[PDB]
């Protein structure tokens, strides 16, 4: 409903006067004159500004003085129950019933105070933003709200109030040792999750001037993850030698009453969120993932658990899937995966996930609301789920809803905005003022897992980096909640509750090292005192490859030497033919040996040139030339055999019809003469 | 273990001598504290601050000089690339040399940028460590004071990622417009599961991790890789890959991730060899799952495969024709040789590399598993499909009988280096490869190991590593003249088994400077024969009839020696040609020559001094 | 910083070239002592070839020794000499064969 | 497994065998052709040739222990070549003195 | 170093090869030559024997000067030049005496 109606219907009857006067302030702002236009003649004068500042000042004074008085009253009652505790003596004088009733009254008062603070803060922020939107010439009035907020005894954040922790551990000691029975109360058990005895996430804002230093501090301990795309159909090559950041877009879902945002902001266990996620441009056909994420807490330790259901979508089937409740996509995908060869269990799980998400969308009447784009950087050791760090940068929010029934920003029958995803090189120029927002900082998340009951992680460099001038801790920060607050936070129709971190966005979040050191000292002292008190009252009171070139040269030299020897033998035989016993035979050996020396020279030169060609560059299967070494040897064999045969064939004809041979050698010749054939 | 010790080998020596003197400052602090027995003095703190300030100034000046140099080089190369692009449409634009040197310069700039970033981060870490140690040991507080001094000289706040992006863009432009040194090294290692975490931590200090996820998250099925290898009934491809024949081919179907993936890559690896060595090639093309079976039977034609690429026209037509030819060759070989799936290999891969830098690349494969997918035994395992669907990406595959699964007990490490000529590989890589964490196994292969282990009753040849599978691999922490080289080798040299029915098959490679060796030896023999042959002829036509029997003896000796040398040369050439292993020691030559020469000489003497 | 292993290689190359020229000169002297005027002319041509080879070998050896003396690393390349010797020997052999044939 | 050791062994053996081949050819030529002087000197040179051949074979088969029985240090065999280095000089002097007689 | 010793041995083997070839040719010409041939062969064999003695002395010196690791006669500039001079002179005398008569 409207913020005025919610304010009227949530006023505590005993506390009618202490609440904000929203309607009076809106009327004093002359928002009707801005609304209507015709009679805009009466402008904003200085007397009107003085009156508005006056009314706002007394409204803030009344509201925050009442809040401080109530907070001071409750803490003190709880200090009393604390007296009957310290003394290991006033312990035996205690009574269960009065203490239990006092604790119940304290819990009720704390809850009422929390609701009161939430309502009043929402009203004040809405009024201040409404005033700042109009009349830009005059100075802003946010300083009054900042000064009033800074005066609070506690810190304005989404963390649990200190009274809750105090009541929780008081109840834990009351139940532990004094009287296990006679407790009865079960509402007080819901605070048992806060009792000091896993998966813990810390969220921080980082200025652009400090990103490199925190990145170095992280990189000292954890690696960097580089995104690599899986090979696709466009990465096919023909023949190569051996060993030859994207922008993330998430579109969020919610209904007209913003139920999911309201439940998430109220820390209701089991509150889910639904989104579509992809990377790059939508015209490149990327993978689209529909995620439903839930945080649920079922344990007395207080440790939460996170559940995610993820489906892969096709761009054509989304419209029918999320609007017309068409079950075509489920059957189509199940049949496709069954044909591909997926087992039965995965198919059962996929069917269950389809049913769950479709039923959720149909029942809650969810629809796209806003789009967030950012860049992500991650740090984690592979195969080690103990610690993870992530950083998001360049965050931008764009309205992608269809709430206006006369000029919808996005068509009610389309799952995404049409103008943004066009083929124009720069579509973001089309956007008008008020339809988009830019987050100025970077968002860092640190996830630490301590599965064993190790009494919180409490690890070294994380706590060193947390208490430093480089980061600004914002507990329970969320990108979806910040986007809803930024885009739809100025309209009373849609948003009736706002997060407590909104005022801190305007201030400069940079810190000096000296102030950071002082704050670190104070925080460490407070933690040490709390731990010492807990330990005190817990158990103590308990009941050019030149070598180939050289080798080629040496081989050529050896070939030349063989040629020289053959030529010498050839000419020695040739130039002495007249003295030969068979001059008709010595004229053939010289010819064949001259042919051999010519062939050896020619082959040596040709093989040298060919192998030099092969050596230059890099080619050729093998460096060899066996033809010449075989032919030379074969011809030498033939020549020697022919010479022997002819000599001993003619040695018989000359001794027929013509002493010289010894008697002992007479038979031997008769063998060869028989072998030759006489 | 010392921080300075790790600082020394973090980068190359040119970046040393400029790091923070962490060891010197630590020793000075400890010595002064010991001498004064605590009770820190203001003058000691003043000297500490003076030393810190001079170290900071030196580091800042070096970083500023390096940053200016890098930016100037980037601007010059960008202008040069723009001018080359402007001259691309002009007359005679060179493409084989200018583009290559431009790419080399770009790679050098990328390496310099990465080294500068690592240098800055390491120095910042050292400064923080020493300040924290001084604050802890000494009662005085210095961190808030020195934070201001550090912020006044910001040598660590420079963003080098934008430079990397710009240089990568220039590289992409040059590659795109360049389509009409350095040396590779690749080694493989076995890692015991007890040493995987320590090895990973050592590697992670120098290279980042690659994540195949849009959220940059580590999921279970995001790193799985599955390959199906093809072979026939005679295991022809197995033997062709074991004995590294020229033109030996391996055919596989690969996919990444779980069973939902619908892109299957058809890959062929071809082995080629020269006298230089190991010029192997690899090809692949993508396909849809539902058309895989048809493509294995020829029903799905090559025209239908590349219809989309032809229609869109994004790719040049010549590359499309080349891919069509590759697909046609693969289909023809598959049909002719009667290939079928024989084995499947599964593993999880982790990749380590720097963006745009190819100097060092590391890959780690874990949970390696081989699964049998053949019908040689007599049981149909795939049921006409190209893969068995009863198991998929779920390790360990417990629904498989022990006779169809092999589980490798180690992890496989793969190191790829691309080193520029004139410089050594980084010190950390060399210290990693030689250590007690890895065991080198050269030329290890998953396909050969799977076939040998699974079908061990059908193969005659097995690799060398197979019998040694039970050896525990845990280890405790630890120009010249050719004749001169042969002489040095001689001086240096002078001063288990395969199961029955199987033989350990290893291919033998010879240095190119053996081709010139044998011939030389051959020649050194041939001349000798000629000399002996000469004697024969001068005793065949110039001697008395009573001295020709010695001519016969020398004739026989020369023939024997020459034919022996020809036989030996032919044997050596034919054996080296076809990659067999040869004996290089000739034990018969000298003895045969000795006996034949002695016999011939004595016989000639007797026959010329008889009667 | 000079080692004997390079001087030994230079000496071995020198003696190889002298082996060539000793074979050629032995043939020349043997043809000079015996034979007719044709043998005398062949002997003169052969001894001219041998003398040229010997002078080339000595010049190359002296240049190599000087190059080794002035540090550096030079004694690995020699290409003109083998081609010159091959051409000279082919011309000599063919000329002597033709002259004797007539 | 290193071919170069075996190659160097064979190179040394063949370099030594060149001497024996040349001396044996000379001895056969002197014995088959020539007067009593040649027949007397042929045996004198053949003895030296046989000695060189036997020494070469023994040295080669002694160096063939590169695969086993390793431990033999540098073969500073300064007594083998040099003792045989004087027999040829003795033969040359004997031939000079005896030939001059007639 | 044993490698340098074996290099010295290789150099001595090359020297012995050259000297053996030269002396063999000289003896062969001597035993089948006339007075002019006898004188020429005596001169060639004397040159070969002188070179052989020089090579033996150099090999002996080098093979013992390395153990002392002293100076050593590694550098030589007289052996090759003297051998060239003797060969040239012998060839010139042989030719002039053969063509004189
Ligand atoms: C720089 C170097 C200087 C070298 C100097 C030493 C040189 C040694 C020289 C000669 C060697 C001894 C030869 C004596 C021959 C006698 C028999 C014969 O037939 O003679 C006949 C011809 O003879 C010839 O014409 C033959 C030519 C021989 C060429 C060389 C062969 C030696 C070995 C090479 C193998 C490669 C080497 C590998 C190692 C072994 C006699 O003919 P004639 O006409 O009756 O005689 C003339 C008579 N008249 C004039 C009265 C008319
Ligand atoms: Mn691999």
């Amino acid at each position: 409903m409207l913020f005025g109606i919610k304010l009227a219907n949530d006023v505590y009857p005993p506390w009618k006067d202490s609440y904000i006067d929203y309607e009076r302030l809106k009327k004093l702002l002359k928002e009707s004159v801005i609304h209507d236009g015709r009679s805009s003649v009466d402008s904003w004068s200085e007397r009107n500004e003085s009156d508005f500042v006056e009314a706002l000042d007394k409204e803030l004074e009344k509201v925050y003085t009442f809040q401080i008085s109530k907070y001071n009253a409750v803490l003190r009652k709880l200090d009393d129950l604390e007296e009957n505790t310290k003394s290991a003596e006033k312990i035996q004088k205690i009574n269960s019933e009065q203490f239990k009733n006092t604790l119940e009254e304290c819990l009720d008062e704390a809850q009422r105070l929390d609701n009161f603070d939430r309502l009043n803060f929402t009203g004040f922020i809405k009024i201040v933003k409404k005033h700042d939107k109009l009349h830009p010439n005059y100075p802003s009035v946010k300083s009054l709200l900042q000064v009033r907020l800074k005066e609070l005894p506690f810190n304005n954040s989404e963390e649990y109030s200190p009274l809750l922790y105090r009541i929780s551990y008081l109840y834990e000691f009351l139940r532990s040792n004094y009287d296990h029975p006679n407790t009865v109360s079960k509402s007080l058990a819901s605070t048992s999750k806060l009792s000091h005895f896993s998966f813990k996430s810390y969220k921080f804002w980082v200025h652009d001037d400090n990103i490199m230093e925190v990145k170095a501090r992280i990189l000292r301990h954890l690696p960097a993850l580089v995104y690599a795309s899986v090979p696709n159909e466009n990465d096919d090559f023909v023949d190569n030698l051996e060993s030859d950041d994207p922008t993330i877009t998430t579109l969020y879902f919610d209904n007209d009453f913003f139920d999911l945002y309201n439940n998430r902001l109220l820390k209701i266990s089991g509150a889910p969120t639904l989104r579509l996620r992809w990377i790059g441009k939508l015209l490149d056909k990327p993978d689209i993932f529909l995620e439903k994420r839930t945080f649920t807490e079922n344990t007395e330790t207080g440790n939460s658990s996170f559940e995610e259901i993820r489906l892969q979508m096709k761009a054509k089937f989304i419209n029918n899937f999320i609007f017309k409740n068409d079950p075509s996509y489920k059957n189509y995908l199940i049949n496709q995966l069954r044909e591909r060869g997926t087992q039965k269990e995965e198919l059962e799980k996929l069917s269950r996930d389809f049913d769950n998400i479709q039923n959720f969308i149909v029942e809650e009447k969810l629809q796209p609301v806003l789009r967030a784009t950012y860049n992500r950087t991650a740090f984690q050791i592979p195969g080690d789920q103990s610690i993870r760090v992530t950083i998001d940068s360049n965050i931008m929010y764009i309205r992608e809803d269809s709430l206006d029934k006369n000029r919808p920003i996005r068509n009610p029958e389309n799952w995404h905005r049409d103008d943004i995803d066009s083929n124009i090189p720069n579509p973001l120029r089309f956007l008008r003022a008020g339809e988009y927002s830019k987050f100025p900082y970077s968002v860092m998340e640190i996830k630490v897992i301590n599965q064993d009951n190790s009494q919180m992680p409490n690890y070294e460099w994380i706590k060193d980096l947390t208490n430093s001038h480089l980061v600004n801790e914002v507990p329970k920060f969320s990108l979806y909640l910040q986007g809803v607050a930024s885009l739809f936070g100025e309209d009373d129709k849609y948003v009736n509750i706002l997060p407590f971190w909104l005022p801190d966005l305007e201030t400069d979040i940079r810190k000096n090292p000296q102030e950071a050191y002082e704050e670190e000292k104070k925080t460490l002292q407070k933690q040490k005192s709390i731990h010492d008190k807990l330990d005190n009252m817990r158990r103590l009171s308990k009941i050019v490859e030149a070598k180939v070139w050289l080798a080629n040269e040496r081989t050529f030299n050896r070939w030349l030497s063989v040629t020289t020897l053959l030529s010498v033998l050839t000419f020695s035989i040739y130039n002495s033919v007249q003295k030969a016993e068979f001059p008709q035979l010595a004229d053939l050996l010289a010819y064949v040996y001259f042919f051999l020396t010519l062939f050896c020279g020619v082959w040596a030169y040709r093989t040298y040139l060919k192998r030099l060609t092969l050596i230059k560059g890099r080619s050729g299967k093998h460096l060899d030339a066996p033809v010449g070494p075989i032919l030379v040897a074969v011809v030498l064999i033939v020549t020697l055999v022919v010479n022997f045969s002819v000599a001993f064939k003619e040695a018989a004809r000359r001794e027929r019809g013509l002493p010289s041979l010894p008697r002992t050698l007479k038979p031997i010749q008769d063998f060869i003469f028989n072998l030759v054939g006489e | 273990m010392k921080f300075g010790e790790h600082l020394s080998k973090s980068l190359i020596r040119q970046y040393s001598y400029y790091y923070i003197s962490y060891d010197d400052l630590k020793t000075e602090l400890e010595d002064n504290l010991s001498k004064n027995n605590g009770q820190w003095t203001q003058e000691l703190e003043t000297d500490f601050l003076e030393s810190l300030e001079i170290e900071l100034d030196k580091v800042y000046t070096f970083c500023k000089v390096k940053h200016s140099e890098v930016f100037r080089r980037v601007k010059e190369v960008q202008e040069q690339v723009q001018h080359t692009v402007r001259l691309l449409d002009s007359n005679n634009p060179p493409t084989q040399l200018d583009f290559e040197i431009l790419e080399e310069e770009l790679s050098d700039i990328i390496a310099d940028v990465h080294d500068l970033a690592k240098f800055s981060r390491l120095n910042y870490t050292g400064f923080q460590k020493i300040i924290k140690k001084h604050d802890k040991k000494t009662g005085f507080i210095l961190k808030p004071v020195f934070q201001v001094r550090l912020d006044s000289k910001p040598f660590f706040k420079e963003n080098y990622d934008e430079l990397v992006v710009k240089i990568s863009q220039l590289y992409d432009i040059a590659r795109t417009s360049g389509r009409p040194n350095f040396v590779r090294q690749t080694t493989k290692y076995w890692v015991h599961p007890d040493n995987i975490t320590e090895l990973k931590l050592i590697i992670l200090k120098h290279l980042p991790v690659l994540v195949f996820n849009t959220n940059k998250e580590f999921e279970r099925e995001d790193s799985a890789i599955t390959s199906i290898y093809f072979d026939n009934e005679n295991l022809d491809l197995y033997y062709g890959r074991l004995r590294k024949d020229e033109g030996a081919e391996a055919h596989r179907l690969r996919w990444y991730g779980g069973m939902s993936t619908d892109t299957i890559f058809v890959e062929r690896k071809t082995h080629r060899e020269d006298w230089t060595g190991e010029k192997s090639v690899k090809a692949r093309f993508a396909l849809k799952e539902r058309h895989v079976n048809d493509f294995l039977k020829g029903k799905y034609t090559v025209d239908q495969v590349f219809a989309k690429m032809r229609k869109e026209g994004k790719k040049p037509m010549n590359e499309i024709e080349n891919l069509e030819a590759l697909a046609s060759e693969i289909q023809y070989v598959m049909l002719k040789k009667k290939l079928r799936p024989v084995v499947r290999s599964f593993y999880n891969r982790t990749a380590f590399q720097l963006p745009g830098d190819a100097r060092v690349r590391i890959s780690l494969d874990t949970e390696l598993t081989m699964v049998r997918e053949d019908n040689f035994d007599g049981v149909d395992r795939t049921h006409k499909n190209w893969r068995r669907t009863d198991i998929g990406v779920d390790w360990p595959f417990k629904q498989l009988d022990d006779k169809d699964i092999c589980r490798f007990p180690y992890a496989v490490l793969e190191v790829k280096l691309q080193t520029q000529l004139g410089q050594e590989p980084p010190e950390w890589v060399r210290e990693l490869v030689g250590s007690h964490l890895v065991e080198p196994v050269p030329k290890f292969s998953k396909f050969i190991h799977g076939v040998a282990t699974l079908l061990n009753d059908k193969v005659d040849s097995i690799p060398f590593w197979l019998p040694q599978m039970d050896v525990d691999i845990r280890k405790p922490p630890l120009d010249f003249d050719e004749d001169d080289e042969d002489d040095a080798a001689l001086v240096a040299a002078m001063t288990i088994r395969a199961p029955p029915g199987k033989t350990i098959c290893v291919p033998v490679r010879v240095e190119p400077k053996v081709y010139f060796a044998t011939e030389r030896t051959y020649l050194s023999w041939l001349s000798i024969s000629i000399l002996l042959g000469g004697v024969s002829t001068t005793l065949l036509t110039y001697g008395s009839p009573t001295a020709m029997i010695g001519s016969i003896g020398f004739f026989i000796t020369s023939l024997a020696v020459l034919i022996r040398t020809v036989m030996v040369y032919a044997k050596r050439v034919v054996n080296i040609r076809l990659k067999r292993a040869v004996d290089y020691e000739d034990k018969i030559g000298p003895g045969m020559v000795s006996v034949f020469l002695i016999l011939s000489i004595l016989f000639s003497f007797f026959c010329n001094l008889v009667a | 910083r000079v080692e004997p292993k390079v001087f030994f290689a230079n000496e071995r190359t020198f003696l190889s070239w002298l082996n060539f020229t000793v074979m050629l000169g032995g043939l020349g002297v043997g043809l000079l002592n015996f034979g007719d005027k044709i043998g005398r002319v062949s002997a003169g041509l052969f001894t001219f070839v041998a003398m040229g080879t010997m002078i080339y070998a000595l010049v190359t050896y002296h240049w190599r020794a000087a190059a080794i003396r002035r540090r550096g690393s030079g004694p690995y390349d020699d290409r003109l000499g083998p081609t010159l010797l091959c051409f000279f020997l082919l011309v000599a052999v063919i000329i002597n064969f033709i002259l004797r044939l007539k």
